[PDB]
């Protein structure tokens, strides 16, 4: 997908926010403190309208019938229809 | 016509359209039908395409 | 998936006819008696998981369930070179081999007495099975094994598979012989009940009708059970057919049948098969044409129901549908129908649309055929009902004669009453007269509560 | 630096799984009884380091701890040839040889009794790892040695290394046979708490699927404990292959199991073996396709988890891993998800995203596999709940019973009352619940 300039860049801001999203488990030990789950929910929010994001790429490139590709990894990412059934957001984490 | 036939299997590819495109196996026309009376009884909004082709390449 | 078939064959006759139906589908489908696909065999255009499966990557092995109360006719099959083909876990030999005795109320008693293991056996086979149409049952009518267990096994069917189709090839008592089973009619009647109640479709094999083609048609001065065997496979072959050679329509056994069983009561059909011919007759490949095949099926000579000539009843065609296998041009179909429908050579009922059927088969390309073409004729005919007529006749003269009915009533379902024999009649006698409703206009309320 | 292993032995069976998985390792790696690499074994490509220590630059040593409480086990492995391939610095032997008594209560306070002696050899094979992960204990819950032993041992190992991983290969009793151990529930019970407080991962082996499998399965009409142990051998082998064989994903044991435990509670694995040969189908080379594999790997034939036909919870599976070693094609793979998809073959959690993980992976090459491909299957099923409901009805009923507690009554840990196995079988009830609300939708609510 590095030639799918908006979606490696969907991809990457993804990573980044990852990224982020395990920085702010490895500084916080214990429970998050009221910073940690501010940024907890930034993550979460982030992170299932980015997946929601996916989704639609993903959708609109079936329409497009694009790349078969791209339409094997959504299929082994709602393997369980999880994503499906959430709707092609990453589930929300249930603090 | 022997380039056609050897090269781009033209009757080949008429007598698959018969086989298939012409719903010449009609069994498996019969049970992708089956597999998709859960997906076509769904509203269209809701299909993902992703899945039809593979219930498709289930059935083949 | 394909709709997978379950092929029940039951009692000695039962067994028998579904060893041979075995036998007649591997050399289809060139299939060896080891159950090892012969190298001929390469037309992968049979849908084997009809009526087979694959035990190995080489091996396939049908779908059928063997069942006999007796041991002998299990252990000759099992000594057969056929005895690589069937799974040996759908074999199931009754350690007693006593049989039913020819009762019906004891062949239900040892049914149920096995019902456990059978069933248990039926689910393993049944969960080997993707998409399962239903159960096929080849039985007879008239003994203790085929008919008692036979009823046991509907019942029990109906109670744990109530959303599967169930169809049977039933072998129903010759008519025209003096039965020794004196409580044949019991046990025809008991058959009848079961039929009525748990079986969705009936295939009536009458004995007097095969030995009669067998005599007549056949040449044959003095017709072996093998020789009838082997008609009936043919029969069970045809009837494959379009299982055998896939096509636009009819793919699908309930799909092939759906158009000709139009009311759950009217689920009686009579069939036909052509061309019949004798061994010797294969040399000369006469240029058939679909309306010299179609009129050679409508005669009564060629139909492998024996129907009496019924004088007071207007017995009509309800519905044909003609399986023709072979070289058929479809514009000879065109102008073959056309020509039937003018010359009016079918009555048809008077309270709904009824037609002949056509169906075009490719011959199977593993088993050379002798002949170009061949057909298979499934009709409905309301003269079928002079066959029930005949064995409810043949009850109530057992009835009024109390004939064998004291080996009966040592079996609980006759030791108090016979009432399940009653019943039968009862539902025999309006199923009587609703074929004979069905062959007037007046059908249309036949069976109506009004009426 | 490679993750280091250190193989924990523990009691009868746990000393005699470890003994044959050490046998198993060295013939697949291809090092000598004494561990030396034979010669012919020049395909240095295999990470020996994860799981055994190099003695010199040619001699493999296993990273494998021996411990039992009875010295006629660990004399009969030192008996073998294979004696000189583990280090002698890491294997430590009770001198007094009397077992624990079939007393988890007695396997915990011999623990505690050899504390100093086990955290010293502990420490020393410590120093011997460059870069170690964890330590793997194999024992059984049911007898005193591995059961309780394996228990304080897992207890000290926490204490010790509470930043460390802990898993543990636990071969759980035959729950179909009568067992003699009356007090089996509570060494159960004590090993079950063991593993929910202390340990991270559980991978439940349990004898009774063993014996199952080996009459159903492997056509053996009396299954020797050795031939178990062989095929428990083959199986951890299968499972460190990828471990063995460096390749692009799963790489580390705990880069394995962390995406199999998404919970502390949910630690209960399900495994899956292929290809599963019948010792007498070996013959026939099936050209298997990755979806013939998948579909073989599939049938309940070929799961190496027996678990029972629970009739009131819709068991599902969590998360299935199948590791699959061997020449696979891509493309076979990817149509065999789909089929399995398509077939729904597998029921997943509905409360998450969960999938069949594939992984392709190299054979070792100094085995050589009579298999073109093989696979792992690891997979989250609640149906394991079922073998973890009849684990608690058995301490339930033991503990409703009183049965050999007086044994237990003998050692301090149970002298006075049976509350700890009281509260393991509660805690083991709870856990078969969760996994059943874990087949369940609401998962996604639970413990909420």
């Amino acid at each position: 997908f590095i030639l799918l300039k908006p979606v490696f860049h969907c991809l990457n801001e993804i990573l980044d926010l990852c990224h982020s999203f395990c920085s702010l488990v490895s500084q916080n030990l214990g429970p998050l403190d009221e910073r940690g789950a501010a940024q907890l929910s930034i993550l979460v929010k982030g992170f299932s309208r980015q997946s929601s994001l996916l989704f639609k790429i993903l959708s609109s490139v079936r329409n497009h019938q694009i790349n078969s590709d791209l339409a094997q990894l959504l299929l082994r990412l709602d393997y369980n229809k999880y994503y499906t059934q959430a709707g092609g957001t990453l589930g929300s984490f249930g603090m | 016509l022997d380039v056609l036939n050897k090269k781009y299997s033209l009757l080949d590819h008429m007598q698959a359209m018969r086989r298939y495109l012409l719903l010449g196996q009609g069994d498996f026309i019969r049970h992708l039908m089956d597999l998709l009376k859960p997906e076509l009884v769904r509203p269209a909004t809701t299909l993902y395409q992703h899945n039809l082709t593979g219930i498709l390449e289930t059935a083949v | 998936m394909p709709r997978e078939i379950i092929t029940l064959q039951l009692g000695q006759c039962g067994n028998q006819i579904g060893f041979e139906f075995w036998k007649q589908l591997c050399a289809e489908h060139g299939i060896s008696p080891e159950g090892i696909v012969e190298e001929f065999a390469t037309e992968g255009t049979d849908r084997k998981d009809v009526f087979f499966y694959q035990a190995d990557d080489e091996h396939y092995i049908p779908r059928a369930v063997l069942l006999d109360l007796e041991p002998r006719v299990i252990h000759s099959i099992l000594n057969s070179p056929y005895a690589k083909l069937y799974n040996p876990e759908n074999i199931y030999l009754s350690e007693h081999g006593g049989g039913a005795g020819n009762n019906w109320a004891s062949g239900f008693s040892q049914g149920e007495k096995i019902h456990e293991d059978i069933f248990d056996i039926i689910d393993r086979e049944a969960d080997g099975s993707d998409s399962l149409e239903g159960f096929v049952l080849c039985h007879s009518i008239a003994g203790g094994t085929g008919s008692g267990l036979g009823s046991y096994l509907l019942e029990r069917l109906n109670d744990r598979y109530p959303k599967k189709l169930v169809q049977t090839y039933s072998v129903f008592p010759n008519q025209d012989e003096m039965s020794d089973v004196v409580v044949q009619p019991y046990n025809s009647l008991l058959t009848l009940k079961r039929l009525t109640q748990n079986a969705d479709c009936v295939v009536v094999l009458d004995n007097t009708a095969l030995n009669r083609i067998a005599t007549d048609r056949l040449h044959i001065q003095n017709p072996s059970f093998s020789q009838i065997n082997q008609l009936v496979s043919t029969i069970m072959s045809a009837s494959t057919t379009t299982l055998r050679y896939p096509g636009y329509m009819n793919n699908d056994l309930i799909g092939l049948i759906a158009s000709l069983i139009p009311t759950p009561r009217l689920h009686f059909l009579m069939t036909g098969y052509t061309p019949l011919t004798t061994d010797q007759s294969v040399a000369s490949v006469r240029k058939t044409t679909v309306l010299d095949v179609m009129r050679r099926l409508l005669q009564p000579k060629n139909v492998m129901v024996s129907t009496g000539r019924d004088r007071q009843t207007n017995h009509c065609y309800i519905a044909i549908l003609n399986i023709i296998q072979g070289e058929v041009d479809p514009t000879q179909v065109h102008k073959s129908l056309q020509r039937i429908r003018e010359r009016k050579l079918a009555n048809f009922i008077p309270w709904g649309p009824a037609s002949i059927q056509v169906a075009l088969s490719r011959k199977s390309p593993y088993l050379p055929s002798a002949h170009r073409v061949s057909g298979l004729m499934m009709a409905n005919h309301t003269s079928i009902s002079s066959l029930f007529e005949r064995t409810c006749r043949q009850y109530d003269k057992l009835r009024k004669r109390e004939a064998f009915l004291e080996q009966f009533r040592k079996e609980d379902m006759f030791k108090d009453n016979f009432d399940e024999m009653d019943t039968s009649r009862e539902i025999v006698q309006q199923l009587i007269d609703e074929y004979h409703a069905a062959t007037r206009p007046d059908y249309i309320s036949w069976g109506t509560q009004e009426q």
